[PDB]
This record gives structure tokens, C-alpha cells and sequence, in this order.
């Protein structure tokens, strides 16, 4: 009935860890940088932002408003509200090394 | 139209009502140039609270997962027309997600043109191609003799729309695509962007050679930061600007409060002596008025012994004690950070004073005893 | 048919396709608008035209006199358009201006 | 080709036989079989076995002609045959038939010794049965019988020949006439004598009850089907002077027709859309068999002897699909292409199935339309006559329809497919009662309509 | 590495070989073949030359073999049942009727178990199973005296029936099931007697089993059908193959799965569950493969090689239980009917062109450039057909949309809108002048109110009945009828037709005149013989419309 899986469940594990990390309140943002350096450290030294920025726009269905209304929300609006504000904070922090087409799709959301 | 007399014809043309009393529809339903079988049954009256809806196995595998939504929509939707509008939308979404399994390119243009174009580039270039032929990756060289890769991802219609270009280097790469352009065009733009950033590269190459770079270990080509170690148990981290590498960097100090302070003072005094005509090292050495060690310890670097959740040593008296049972991770944690993490995950299960869960970094069984 | 009084939806005739004997011959064996005009002196046409009616001086009454025998002349007498479009007896269209 | 030095080829069970009369030195020319097979590694034909057969005399004018696979009637085994002609320059011609066995040994069956050289559609048929003609007289010599026979009937050409079911052996020479070759001499649902004027070659496909479905092709370089005398799905051919058609199967559902021409060229048309998928020019020979080992037929094309003085070189083997053979890193791209082939093929097979599904749904919904508006035969049967310039159509009723209680009418409705234009069409209706031997006793009510013809014979035809 | 070899060839009638009848069996290194003819062949499989051929009279309909006794049993069609020693001291050899054993001359099918020769013989309408001894010691190969018979009362009649032995484990050409399944299907009796069971699929479709130990009868003790023969499942369609499979593979294989197969492609599989209640339950599945199926066999591990008319396809059951849908890839071989499957997978088949073939299933330089070339040529070849089929689909689609409009119009006209306004047609009487006489004309206006466009396929039929009373003497015109093609019409538009009603003879019109319009829709035009008519309306002229003052 009320079990909800985490909406980042289906992503490449590194992204899952990043988004898990940002969840943890206002010191959530800082942690993200430690996560990115702690994946520069591991076997996959580059981090494939283009895939996370695709996956952040992908849509799934939700039922909000009255009781019944089918709507399509991208990921960025569906994951927890402190993760949103600390994601966009960490993109503000690392803008230069991001592909613009993806970034723009996110801002479009 | 508004009423379900011409609107239903116009919005689901391949649904044919079998019965005179329009109660059983059968036929096809359209989505992204693909028709799916569908057969619907109403009661004696026009209520969808109870109705049959059968589909082909094509359609069920694609409406896998959304089964509960559709089931819900059957009960919640007022009219049949709106239920079909919603199910076509929904179907579009389920297809756009698993776009991997569902596609077909137009060969006569595609496969031949791409192979002609890779011949126009030169087969010295190509290094990788995906079985779906969607992703390909090419190589180029610097005049300095550095390899830089470029990933493209191609659509069903390659020459029509832009292909998504992914590249490592830290300034944003801009590729003027035309419908007339091809792989040679974007590749020439890529070589131009490479030759632009040469100077930044020279800087980082000289640094990674003549100094103990520490924590971008085996650094990427995107990386602007270089935590340099100096003396012992103190470091200076250094971020460099790509447009102006030779220009003064952002630098500050981690380590012992008593050792760093005189260094900050000496820096303050010498910062006017910075000169962007020499090298970064040749400027820093006379600015901070000290020399570096050339790899004082190569074996026992500062293996990060911090929580790997909170990234601190000394969390509330506690030490990084709880560790990973893994040779490849070996990552310490804290009781508190690792308890609040494991109590979150859905996989974890708690015995009396024990929680078993996955190590955050490597996702291996880790045990925590409170 | 277009300028007609009723303005009612009549199907366009589109006379028979080349010949039913032509069809026979195809099966068994398997552009600008052309214009013509005249000019004439207003003095001649005036002494030649009306004497009759109101007669807006030349353009409309000239066409009324040109179509005095046509059944749909009274309409153009009313509407006073000095120019007209219609269909043929054989099916082609014809527009006649003065 | 037909000479001493010169060869003839043949395809027998996924391999290729090369018969050559090698004029050998002590000896008269020897019949040689090479038996050659396709490696798939080396992309050549390699010799897998040989066989020879000495003909007994030091007499010239040996000649190969006529060779295919037949089915011997003793066993039921197909085997290669070969017809020698033997001329001693005596104005006497022998005409051997040799049949070659799995063992690479030969077995004569007929000697047959005629006087005049033959020059016409020589044509071997199942129960090893030679069959030829001179001046519009057909003759045949079975191997079972052994004795020469003349055909009682009289025919010009012999368009088709072979075992139709239950009729033993048969000939189609005039498209009415359909002989037996046991009791010399149904012609009702064979192709029309209208087409009989242009038909040059026929090839039957299937038989029910009779009713045969049949392809043909004609002098106007056409290619036509028939299903019980119903010229469906005509095609058209680029080149001229067609000789023969073969059939090719190639795979799941694909059918081709390989059509050969006099001008040393040939084409392939893809059944399901009588079109042209390929055309070739050149061509010493064409053969159709499974050469590859893939379990589907292919087509082997031999290119002209201009290239080399050696045979079975300069070939090409082609399903007209995945299989195609013929006579700087690059390796990473390939498996993407190989997967691209297999996705394409699967997409093909899925479209076909999808299409069937669409037709099944259209049918279903016709029947649903029909049943939505709505058992006892209210009407016997229909008939029509033309009187002079009037068409009259009439229909004979049954007991259930009582003209006391029901005014009935009738109408005729033209197919708008023909009528690009719309006239009206008018019909007057009479009822006709006739008493049948009043001198219970049957009355006969029939109901009839009359109309003009000439308004409806615009298109030579109507329905 | 040629995956298919061709071994020898046989005489094939036009339209392909017959389904059902021809059969191929293989011994260690021999292969025995019948092609639905008077002949039966034996091929040494090393070099696929024929050792020996056997001319029987009349059409061998089924074969079997015994390895230990080294015998070969065959069924001649209208004659009985022959036997042949494989040593058997031209290569063709005709059989003397000395070899005939039990010439029952009405027997349609037969099979063998260890020491028994279950047969099945068409009587009159009701077919009857029989059961014989067969003498275990090497003697004169005899039947012996009939142990038992039965009457398959359910069967009341081209397609021969089929038989299968299903002995259980612990107790033979057949299939040995596993005990849990055996117990599910044949019950305690069969389990306890450890009795072989015989499944007969009949051309009727229904598939009946009979227990052998239970089948002992005599003239003092006749076999009772309603007790002794029972019926698993009623396939609607004829039966082609029954087998058993080892699903969960995780010679004497204790099979687990039961397979039946329709002509038209209803496959049916059964397996044992013991699920959900702590009780043994049966797993039914009626799958539905495409095609007319022509033959079937069974290969290692739940794979079922069948042969539609297009190609030799293949289905896997091997892994809830068995399979939710059956999805079934071809293997790119022709319509082989008569398939046989020996395990090592290397199967033997006869191609419907009539060929015997042994299907054995499973970088460089600038020559790589030639490889590239071949693949590119290939894709270009295929694409042009995929092209063609898309266009086909577009036409059939167009059809459906059209048809849809038709069905919507149809439904609107029969419905009662309470206002007849999908399509309307007024008529109106007037008077004209012809040569000398006044004529009376009916204008028939067709008006489209609703949105629906009557595109091609619709046609108006008006019918003018001069009066409704039938006399002693049939008039020269009870009614005239006219018909016009309606084309596209479109929405809101209107078409008009004028008709004479008025005196062409005598100057005499009797009034009431009834002018009736209807519409006919023709299925064919957009692409029992059919259409539909629909009743627009019926105007009466009652003298009062024919006055002029
Ligand atoms: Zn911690
Ligand atoms: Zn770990």
C-alpha cells in the first residue's frame, strides 16, 4: 500500500549515491563535492554528467490535483525537495564542465 | 471535436466499434508510428468502473509497470474518449523511456552514409562503435602529443538533427552543426577547440610531472583542481582558469593551523610578484618562497580516513571505526552517519542491535553493531 | 451559377470526360486562360446603348445590353456589377468583363 | 553450349555437375562429370568428385544437349540425366540417354536410333520420358515402355509438360487442350484462348478440385498469374524475348521468379508485388538451388566466357537477401553492421505478421457491420440476358416470398471503381407469373429489370 | 561448416508432398524413410547412398522399428501390416505377402510397446482400438491372439490418427513420464498397476487415453468403453503430434511435460504444479502458434521443432511454470514436413520439395572491406522490401479509417436521434413541359447535416413504385428504380436528382406514388456476398401535390 521506492532507484549506482548524498539537509551540498572527488578517486575517474542530465528530465506518471488526474513529471520535480535545491546548487558550483544542451533542458523544467 | 461522435473517429481512427450499440471496440491504437492491438468491452451501460480491456502481448510488455495506473484509470476516468487520450499519452511515455528496444533506422541513407563518412575521416580515427551503432567515439591528438576522445550519440536520423557530442575538456565545447555538415565538420571544430586549450594542458602536464599531485589521483582532462602536497601533512589546493592559466590561480591551504599561517603571510607579501609570463610552478616557488618535494612519499599518500558520508574526521568524539569488509573499498565510517544511512535504505533489515546493509561506495554486505 | 440569385449549394456540372467513345478508345488501345477582347468608342456605344434606363454611364449598361437576351440580366440590372463569372453550356467557366 | 570440346552444366542437390565430351587420345571423346561444391571459406567451387563414361565407338559427332534432373520411376530417386546425340554422318542419329548414379556411375536407358536430327523443344519429363516434335507432330519414348509413340492429337507447340496430379503425364500445347500420354486426350478453367495468342511459356503451380493456379509469361514481355482463369497480378519486364521461368524460395515467405531471356540476361520478380527486384546482363548460365548450405535456395549466375577460358569461374551467388557472395582498421564497425542486418530482417518478419493482423481485423469488422444491421433463401438464383441493345436481369423466387403481401423491386448498381463519373442508371421492373402444367401444381413468379446497355459499356466491361 | 546437407532426392508431386503421412526414422547409423508412396528407403548415413529400397503395394502410412529384434513394421493403407528383418539376406526389393502379419485391412494407425502391438482399426462409424501380444522370443514374427479391444464411442466420422505410449518410471519406443505428473493425469489405478498408458489423438481432435493393464477382454468379457477409455482434452482441430519434454533440465529421461499440437496451431502443454493449496493441480496452457503445422518432434530440453508451411520454426518451454506466451523463431529452413530429432542437436528432415536433408544446428585485411561491401549490399536489398510493406500497411490502414466512417454513419442512421439528421433526403413534386405535354417531376434532394463525409463506396438507390396492389395481370412496370453514385459529398453539401413520374402512356397516373430512397454501402469499393442498405425515407405523392391551378 504505502511503500514507495526511491525514484532514483533505476540509475547507474554513482548517480544514485550522489543523489542519496544530497538528501541530507543543508550540508547536503558540500557532500556532493566530496562525492565527486570520491569518484574521481575510484576506477571511473570521469563522471558521466550527460547521462545524469538526460535521466533528470525523463518522465513518469503521477496522480495529483483532485484525486484522479494523470500527469507526467520529470525526475527533477519528483525527488525530494531538499535534494532538488541542493542538486541545482551543486550544478551552480560545477557549471563549467557540463554539456549545455542537457543543462538547458533542466532549466527548461 | 467535443462530442464522442466525430472526435472519437478523428482521435482514434483505428478503433472500430463492433456492436451497433457502440459497446465493443476493436482495432488498433497508434503511438509514434506503431499500432498496438486493443479490444475493449463496456457493460450494458456507459460506465467504465467495470470494463474489459485486452491487449496483445506487444502492448502488455510495453505497459509493464504502469499496470496499476491503467487499472486505476479504468476506474477513475469518466468517458471512453478521455481514457484513450490518456492511454496514448501513457503509451508514448513508456515507449520513450525504453527507446533502447524499440527503433528502426532508414538504412538506405544511414548505414552507408555513416560508413562513407568514417572513410572520409580516415580509419586511423575511429576507435569505438556501439552494436546499435548509436554511440561512436573518435580520437584526436594535440601538437604536444596528447590524446583526446569525443563521444557522439546518434539518432535514428543522423544527418537531419544534431548528434549529441560529449567531450572531457573543461571549457564547454561548441559545435556548429548544419544539415549539410558531417563528421568531418564537427571533427575539425573539435581539433580547433583542442588547439585553443593547449596552454591549460601544458600547465597541468608540467604540474603533474614535476610535483606530487595528490587528490585528483590519475586526474582527468576535465580537472581544474590540483591539491598539491608540500612539506609534510600540509597541502595547497590550486584551481586554474582555462582561458588564463598562466594568470594567478586560486590557492589556499589545508593542514596545521600553526604551519600554514606564516605561509599565508608570506603569500600575502609576495602576491604582487606573481607574473603570468613564467610557469605556474616557477611563479609559486618564488611567491610562497619555498620549494616543493618531488614525490616525498609515493606509496603511503593520505589514504582518506574520513567518514565517506560526512567527510570529517572527529565527528563528536567518534572516530572513523566502522569500516568496509572489502579489499577494494576499505572505507571507514562513523556509527552515527552509517546508522542514519542504513536505516534509510529499502534493502536493509535490523536484528536486535545489528543492521545489515550495503556499503554506500561499493554496495557489499556491511554489518553495524550499535 | 456563382452570381446567381439563390446562392444555393449546387454540385458543379463538370461535363462528361472526353467521350464515352474516347474512354473506349483509350482502354481498347492501352495552361493560360484563352482571352479575347474588343474596344469600341464610347460615343458610338452611347448613341447605341441605353436611351432606356439610369445606365451608369458605360461599363454596366454595356454588359446589360450584351446580355439583354440572357435570362440572368435582371440580376445584373439590380446588382450593377459591370463584370461577371459563369459556367458554359458545355461546362467550361467564362468570366466576362467590360 | 553444345559441342565436343564444349560443356553443359547442371544443378543436382546443392552441387554443380559439369558434363564435358573431352575428345581423348586410342579413344573417342569421353563423357566427363566433374562434381563441384562451394566451400564458404574460400569462396570458390572445388572439385569433390569425378566420373567418366566411355561411349563405345570411334565415331565423331557426339553432342550434349538436354540435361536436368528427372525422377526415375523404378525407384523414386531424382537423378541427373544426359542426352548424347551420336551421328555417324550416315543420316542416322542414335540419341543415347544416360542417367548417372550416386556412385558416379552411368546407366544407359534408351538408344532410340532415329534417322533425322532433331531441332525443337526436346523436353525430358518425370518417368524418364523423352518428348519432342517435328512438323507439328509430337512424339515421345518412355523408358518403361521402350517403344516410340506418336501423339494422336495434333498440336502446334507444347507449352507445359509434366505430371499433373491423378492424370499421370499431360501436355498443354493449345490452352484448351490438355492431353494424357497414356489415353491421348477438362479445358474449362485453363487460361483463356484470348491470351492464347500471346502466351509463350507457362508453369503450373498447384492443383485442386479441376482448378489449377498457374503463372505464364507472354510475347509482350509480361508476366501473369491465374487462379482458375482469373488473370490476377500482371507484371512487366524490362528486357525482351523471354525463354523460361524458374521459381526460387530463398526463405521465410519470400518467393522469387527467376525469368530468363534470349538476349543473355535475366530478371527476378518478387511475388507479393509483381515488380522487379533485380536485373542482370551477361550470363553464360543461370542455376537455382541451395548452393550455400543455408537451407534456403539461392541463385547462381555464371558470367560470360570473355573473362577466362575456364568454366565455373566468374560467378555470383545471391539470395537477394542476407546471403551474397561473389568473385584501414575497419573491424570495429562490422559487428554493428551484422547486428544491423539482423534487426532489419526481424523488423521485416514483424511487419508481415502485423499486416496479416490488419487484414484479419478488417474482415472481422466487415462481418460485424453486416451482422449489426441484421437465413431462409428468399431467392433462388440470378440470370441475365442481352436482347439487342437492352440488358435484362431476372431472378426466380421461392415459396417464402409472397407477392400478394410484398411489393418487390430490383435495382442494378454499378461499381464506382470503373465509373469515374456519375450518370444515373435506370431500371423498369416486371413481375411474371407463369403456371406450370395446370392442364400442388407449381406457379413460377420471377422478377425482372430492364435497362440500356450502351451507357454501361463505356469501359469495355462492368460489374 | 555447412549446417544443412542434402543426402538424396525423391519424386515430388506439384504443390509439395502430403502432410501427415510421410515419415522418417533413424537407427544408429541407418535412416529409414517413407514418402507417402509405395516405397520405403534405407540410407546408410555415412555416405548417404541407399543400401536398399522396399516396394510395398499401396502407400506406407506409418513405420516403426525394433532395435533388439531388428525388425521394421509398416502399415500398408488398405492392406494390413508388414514385417521386415533388416539383414534381409537392382537395389530394389519387392515384398512378398509372406511377410504380411495381421492383414486387418481396415487398420488406420499403430504403435508398439515392449512386448505388445497396440493397433487401432477403422470399423464402421465407431473406431475401435485393439491390443495384441507379440512373441518375445525370436520366432516367426507373429502377432498372437488378441488380448483386448475397445470402442472409441466418442469418434464418429485423410488425417490418420496418432498413438503414444506413456509408461511410468520403474516399468519401448515411447515416452516415460515422471511420477508426479503420471499420477496427476492417469490416477491411482495407473500409478499402482504401474501400467503403460496409450494416448490416441484422433482426427476428430479430442485426445483419449486408455490404460493397458485395464484392457483385457474376451468374448465372455467385452471391453466397456465408457469405463475403460477416457478423454484428457478436446482440441477443436485435428491432432498432429503428442510428445513429452524435460523442462527444468537443471535416453530414459523422466519427462515432465505433455505436449499436444493442432493442425491449425493450437499447442497444448500440461505440467504438474502442487500449488497454492497444498494440492497437486494441472497446468493447462492452450498456446496458439501460427500456421498450419505440418509435423513436430522434440529436442533436448523443452525445445519443440515444428514446421509451418513457410519454414522450420522452434519453440522453447524450458526455463511460475512453463511459459506465459509461446514466442517462436524460425531457423531459416524450408517447409520441412516429416522431421525427426536424434540427440547428441542434429535433426533429420524431408523437404517439401522432396529432398532428404540432415540439418545439424548449433579478423583479416581488405577482405574485411569485401565483407563490409556484402553486408551493405544486403541491407540495401532488404530495405526496399521493408519499404514496400510499409506502403501496403498504409493502404490497409486507409481502409480501416474509411470503414470506420462507414460504421459510424451506419450506427447513426439506425439509432433514433429523435431527429433524423445524419443524412436527409426531401423530395418535392413540380411540373415541367416536354414537347407538348405537361410532365410531373420529383426532385430528390440529398442533404448532409452531420459532419460525416460519404466518401467513395456509398451509392443512392431510389425506387418509384407506381402503386401497391398486385393484379391478375402483372403490369408492364410495377416500379422503376434508379441508382447514382454518391461521391465524397462532404459535410453540409447537397446533391439533387430529378425524376419523371408522369404520364408517358395514356396520360394516366394513378396516385398514390411512393418514392423511396435508400443508401447502399459496398465493402469492396474501398479496396455470401455483401453490402448494406439503409432506409433514408419514403415520400407519398397524394394528388394534392399534382394540382397546379
Ligand atoms: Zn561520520
Ligand atoms: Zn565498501
Amino acid at each position: 500500500e504505502g511503500v514507495e521506492p526511491a525514484p532514483w532507484a533505476q540509475l547507474e549506482a554513482p548517480a544514485r549515491l550522489l543523489l542519496q548524498a544530497l538528501q541530507a539537509g543543508p550540508e547536503g551540498a558540500r557532500r556532493g563535492l566530496g562525492v565527486l572527488r570520491a569518484l574521481g578517486s575510484r576506477g571511473w575517474e570521469p563522471f558521466d554528467w550527460g547521462r545524469l542530465l538526460e535521466a533528470l528530465c525523463r518522465e513518469e506518471p503521477v496522480v495529483q490535483g483532485p484525486d484522479g488526474r494523470l500527469e507526467l513529471k520529470p525526475l527533477l520535480l519528483r525527488l525530494p525537495r531538499i535534494c532538488q535545491r541542493n542538486l541545482m546548487s551543486l550544478l551552480m558550483a560545477v557549471r563549467p564542465s557540463l554539456p549545455e544542451s542537457g543543462l538547458l533542458s533542466v532549466l527548461q523544467i | 471535436m467535443a462530442v464522442t461522435e466525430a472526435s472519437l473517429l478523428r482521435q482514434c481512427p483505428l478503433l472500430l466499434p463492433q456492436n451497433r450499440s457502440k459497446t465493443v471496440y476493436e482495432g488498433f491504437i497508434s503511438a509514434q508510428g506503431r499500432d498496438f492491438h486493443l479490444r475493449i468491452v463496456l457493460p450494458e451501460d456507459l460506465q467504465l468502473k467495470n470494463a474489459r480491456l485486452l491487449c496483445s502481448w506487444q502492448l502488455r510488455t510495453i505497459l509493464s509497470g504502469y499496470h496499476r495506473i491503467v487499472q486505476q484509470r479504468m476506474q477513475h476516468s469518466p468517458d471512453l474518449m478521455s481514457f484513450m487520450m490518456e492511454l496514448k499519452m501513457l503509451l508514448e511515455v513508456a515507449l520513450k523511456n525504453r527507446q533502447e528496444l524499440y527503433a528502426l533506422p532508414p538504412p538506405p541513407q544511414f548505414y552507408s552514409s555513416l560508413i562513407e563518412e568514417i572513410g572520409t575521416l580516415g580509419w586511423d580515427k575511429l576507435v569505438y562503435a556501439d552494436t546499435c551503432f548509436s554511440t561512436i567515439k573518435l580520437k584526436a591528438e594535440d601538437a604536444s602529443g596528447r590524446e583526446h576522445l569525443i563521444t557522439l550519440k546518434l539518432k535514428a536520423k543522423y544527418p537531419a538533427e544534431s548528434p549529441d557530442y560529449f567531450v572531457d575538456f573543461p571549457v564547454p565545447f561548441c559545435a556548429s552543426w548544419t544539415p549539410q555538415s558531417s563528421l568531418i565538420s564537427i571533427y575539425s571544430q573539435f581539433l580547433a577547440a583542442i588547439e585553443s586549450l593547449k596552454a591549460f594542458w601544458d600547465v597541468m602536464d608540467e604540474i603533474d610531472e614535476k610535483t606530487w599531485v595528490l587528490e585528483p589521483e590519475k586526474p582527468p582532462r576535465s580537472a581544474t583542481a590540483r591539491r598539491i602536497a608540500l612539506g609534510n601533512n600540509v597541502s595547497i589546493n590550486i584551481e586554474v582558469d582555462p582561458r588564463h592559466p598562466t594568470m594567478l590561480p586560486e590557492c589556499f591551504f589545508l593542514g596545521a593551523d600553526h604551519v600554514v599561517k606564516p605561509l599565508g603571510i608570506k603569500l600575502s607579501r609576495n602576491i604582487h610578484l606573481w607574473d603570468p609570463e613564467n610557469s605556474v610552478l616557477q611563479n609559486l616557488k618564488d611567491v610562497l618562497e619555498i620549494d616543493f618535494p618531488a614525490r616525498a612519499i609515493l606509496e603511503k599518500s593520505d589514504f582518506t580516513m574520513d567518514c565517506g558520508i560526512c567527510y570529517a574526521y572527529q565527528l563528536d568524539g567518534t572516530i572513523p571505526d566502522q569500516v568496509c569488509d572489502n579489499s577494494q573499498c576499505g572505507q571507514p565510517f562513523h556509527q552515527i552517519c552509517l546508522y542514519e544511512w542504513l536505516r534509510g535504505l529499502l534493502t536493509s533489515r535490523q536484528s536486535f542491535n545489528i543492521i545489515f546493509g550495503e556499503c554506500p561506495y561499493c554496495s557489499k554486505p556491511i554489518t553495524l553493531k550499535m | 451559377p456563382g452570381l446567381a440569385p439563390p446562392h444555393t449549394r449546387a454540385p458543379s456540372p463538370l461535363g462528361p470526360t472526353r467521350d464515352p467513345v474516347a474512354t473506349f478508345l483509350e482502354t481498347c488501345r492501352e495552361l493560360p486562360p484563352s482571352v479575347a477582347s474588343i474596344k469600341v468608342s464610347a460615343e458610338l456605344l452611347r448613341a447605341a446603348l441605353k436611351d432606356g434606363h439610369s445606365g451608369v454611364p458605360l461599363c454596366c449598361a454595356t454588359l446589360q445590353w450584351l446580355l439583354a437576351e440572357n435570362a440572368a440580366v435582371d440580376v445584373v440590372r439590380a446588382r450593377a456589377l459591370s463584370s461577371i463569372q459563369g459556367v458554359a453550356p458545355d461546362g467550361a467557366n467564362v468570366h466576362l468583363i467590360v | 553450349m553444345s559441342s565436343n570440346e564444349q560443356e553443359r552444366l547442371l544443378c543436382y542437390n546443392g552441387e554443380v555437375l559439369v558434363f564435358q565430351l573431352s575428345k581423348g587420345n586410342t579413344k573417342t571423346p569421353i563423357l566427363h562429370v566433374r562434381r563441384m561444391v562451394f566451400d564458404r571459406g574460400t569462396k570458390v567451387f572445388v572439385q569433390k568428385s569425378t566420373g567418366f563414361f566411355t561411349i563405345k565407338e570411334e565415331n565423331s559427332h557426339l553432342k550434349i544437349m538436354c540435361c536436368n534432373c528427372v525422377s526415375d520411376f523404378r525407384t523414386g530417386i531424382n537423378l541427373p540425366y544426359i542426352v548424347i546425340e551420336k551421328n555417324k554422318k550416315n543420316n542416322v542419329f542414335e540419341y543415347f540417354l544416360l542417367i548417372l548414379h550416386s556412385t558416379n556411375k552411368f546407366e544407359m536407358r534408351l538408344s532410340f536410333k532415329l534417322g533425322y536430327e532433331m531441332k525443337d523443344g526436346l523436353r525430358v519429363l518425370n518417368g524418364p520420358l523423352i518428348l519432342w516434335r517435328h512438323v507439328k507432330a509430337f512424339f515421345f519414348i518412355s523408358s518403361q515402355t521402350g517403344k516410340v509413340v506418336s501423339v494422336s492429337g495434333n498440336f502446334s507447340s507444347i507449352q507445359w509438360a509434366g505430371e499433373i496430379e491423378n492424370l499421370g503425364m499431360v501436355l498443354l500445347g493449345l490452352k484448351e487442350c490438355c492431353l494424357s500420354e497414356e489415353e491421348c486426350t477438362s479445358d474449362i478453367y485453363i487460361i483463356p484462348p484470348a491470351y492464347s495468342s500471346v502466351v509463350t511459356y507457362v508453369h503450373i503451380c498447384a492443383t485442386e478440385i479441376l482448378r489449377i493456379s498457374l503463372i505464364a509469361l507472354t510475347r509482350k514481355n509480361q508476366l501473369i498469374s491465374f487462379q482458375n482463369g482469373t488473370p490476377k497480378n500482371v507484371c512487366q519486364l524490362p528486357f525482351g524475348d523471354p525463354c523460361a521461368v524458374q521459381l526460387m524460395d530463398s526463405g521465410g515467405g519470400n518467393l522469387f521468379f527467376v525469368v530468363s531471356f534470349i538476349s543473355n540476361n535475366a530478371c527476378a520478380v518478387w511475388k507479393e508485388s509483381f515488380q522487379v527486384a533485380a536485373k542482370w546482363e551477361k550470363l553464360s548460365l543461370v542455376l537455382i538451388d541451395d548452393f550455400i548450405g543455408s537451407g534456403t535456395e539461392q541463385v547462381l549466375l555464371l558470367f560470360k566466357d570473355s573473362l577466362n577460358s575456364d568454366c565455373l569461374t566468374s560467378f555470383k551467388i545471391t539470395d537477394l537477401g542476407k546471403i551474397n557472395y561473389s568473385s584501414e582498421n575497419r573491424y570495429l564497425v562490422v559487428p554493428p553492421l551484422e547486428t544491423g542486418l539482423k534487426v532489419c530482417f526481424s523488423s521485416f518478419r514483424e511487419l508481415r505478421q502485423h499486416l496479416l493482423l490488419k487484414e484479419k481485423i478488417i474482415s472481422k469488422s466487415y462481418k460485424a457491420l453486416i451482422n449489426l444491421v441484421q437465413s431462409e433463401q428468399l431467392v433462388e438464383k440470378i440470370w441475365y440476358r442481352v436482347i439487342d441493345d437492352s440488358l435484362v436481369v431476372g431472378v426466380k423466387t421461392t415459396s417464402s416470398l409472397k407477392l400478394s403481401l410484398n411489393d418487390v423491386t430490383l435495382s442494378l448498381l454499378m461499381d464506382q471503381a470503373h465509373d469515374s463519373r456519375f450518370r444515373l442508371l435506370k431500371c423498369q421492373n416486371r413481375v411474371i407469373k407463369l403456371s406450370t402444367n395446370p392442364f400442388k401444381k407449381e406457379c413460377v413468379q420471377i422478377i425482372t429489370a430492364v435497362t440500356s446497355l450502351s451507357p454501361l459499356l463505356t469501359f469495355s466491361k462492368f460489374c | 561448416a555447412p549446417r544443412v546437407r542434402y543426402l538424396a532426392g525423391f519424386c515430388c508431386p506439384l504443390g509439395g508432398l502430403a502432410a501427415g503421412k510421410p515419415r522418417v526414422l533413424c537407427h544408429e547409423a541407418e535412416v529409414f524413410l517413407s514418402t507417402g508412396s509405395e516405397l520405403v528407403y534405407v540410407y546408410d548415413q555415412e555416405g548417404g547412398l541407399l543400401t536398399a529400397a522396399f516396394r510395398f503395394p499401396d502407400q506406407v502410412w506409418h513405420l516403426e522399428l525394433l532395435a533388439p529384434r531388428r525388425l521394421l513394421y509398416a502399415l500398408c493403407a488398405r492392406r494390413g501390416l508388414y514385417c521386415l528383418s533388416l539383414d534381409h539376406p537392382s537395389p530394389v526389393i519387392p515384398v512378398d505377402p509372406d511377410a504380411c502379419i495381421l492383414p486387418d485391412a481396415a487398420l488406420c494407425a499403430f504403435t508398439l510397446l515392449d512386448s505388445v502391438l497396440v493397433t487401432l482399426v477403422q470399423g464402421p462409424a465407431r473406431w475401435k482400438m485393439q491390443l495384441f501380444e507379440q512373441p518375445c522370443p525370436g520366432e516367426d514374427p507373429r502377432p498372437g491372439g488378441q488380448i483386448g479391444e475397445v470402442e472409441l464411442s466418442s469418434y464418429t466420422p485423410h488425417f490418420l490418427p496418432v498413438l503414444c505410449s506413456v509408461s511410468p518410471s520403474g516399468s519401448s519406443g515411447g515416452f516415460t513420464l515422471e511420477d508426479a505428473l503420471f499420477g496427476l493425469l492417469f490416477g491411482a489405478d495407473a500409478t499402482l498397476l504401474q501400467s503403460p498408458v496409450v494416448l490416441c489423438g484422433l482426427p476428430d481432435g479430442q485426445l483419449c487415453c486408455v490404460i493397458l493393464k485395464a484392457l483385457v477382454t474376451s468374448r465372455s468379457a467385452p471391453g466397456d468403453p465408457n469405463a475403460l477409455v477416457k478423454i484428457l482434452h478436446h482440441l477443436e482441430e485435428p491432432v498432429i503430434f503428442i510428445g513429452a519434454l524435460k523442462t527444468e533440465p537443471q535416453e530414459d529421461v523422466h519427462c515432465d511435460c505433455l505436449v499436444a499440437f493442432g493442425h491449425h496451431g493450437r499447442m497444448l502443454a500440461i505440467k504438474a504444479s502442487w500449488d497454492e493449496s497444498g494440492k497437486l493441480v494441472p497446468e493447462l496452457r492452450e498456446y496458439c502458434l501460427p500456421g498450419p503445422v505440418l509435423c513436430a518432434a522434440c529436442g533436448g530440453g523443452g525445445r519443440v521443432y515444428h514446421s509451418t508451411p513457410s519454414d522450420l520454426c522452434v519453440v522453447d518451454l524450458s526455463r511460475q511454470p512453463e511459459e506465459g506466451p509461446g514466442g517462436l523463431p524460425p531457423m531459416l529452413c524450408p517447409a520441412s514436413l516429416n522431421i525427426c530429432s536424434v540427440v547428441s542437436t542434429k535433426l533429420l528432415a524431408l523437404s517439401a520439395k522432396g529432398r532428404l536433408m540432415t540439418c545439424s544446428l548449433d579478423m583479416t585485411t581488405e577482405s574485411a572491406g569485401q565483407k563490409i561491401k556484402e553486408l551493405l549490399s544486403g541491407i540495401g536489398n532488404i530495405s526496399e522490401r521493408v519499404s514496400f510493406l510499409k506502403k501496403a500497411v498504409d493502404q490497409r490502414n486507409k481502409a480501416l479509417t474509411s470503414l470506420n466512417e462507414a460504421m459510424n454513419v451506419s450506427c447513426a442512421l439506425l439509432s433514433s436521434g429523435t431527429g433524423p439528421r445524419p443524412i436527409s433526403c426531401t423530395t418535392s413534386t413540380t411540373w415541367s413541359r416536354l414537347q407538348t405535354q405537361d410532365v410531373l417531376m420529383a426532385t430528390c434532394v440529398l442533404e448532409n447535416s452531420s459532419s460525416f463525409s460519404l466518401d467513395q463506396g456509398w451509392t443512392l438507390c431510389i425506387q418509384v413504385l407506381t402503386s401497391s396492389c398486385a393484379l391478375d395481370l402483372d403490369s408492364a412496370c410495377s416500379a422503376i428504380t434508379y441508382t447514382i453514385p454518391v461521391d465524397q459529398l462532404g459535410p453540409g453539401a447537397r446533391r439533387e436528382v430529378t425524376l419523371p413520374l408522369g404520364p408517358g402512356e395514356n396520360g394516366g397516373l394513378d396516385l398514390p406514388v411512393t418514392v423511396s430512397c435508400t443508401l447502399f454501402y459496398s465493402l469492396r469499393e474501398v479496396v455470401e456476398q455483401e453490402g448494406v442498405c439503409l432506409p433514408l425515407s419514403r415520400h407519398t405523392v397524394d394528388m394534392l401535390q399534382c394540382l397546379r391551378f
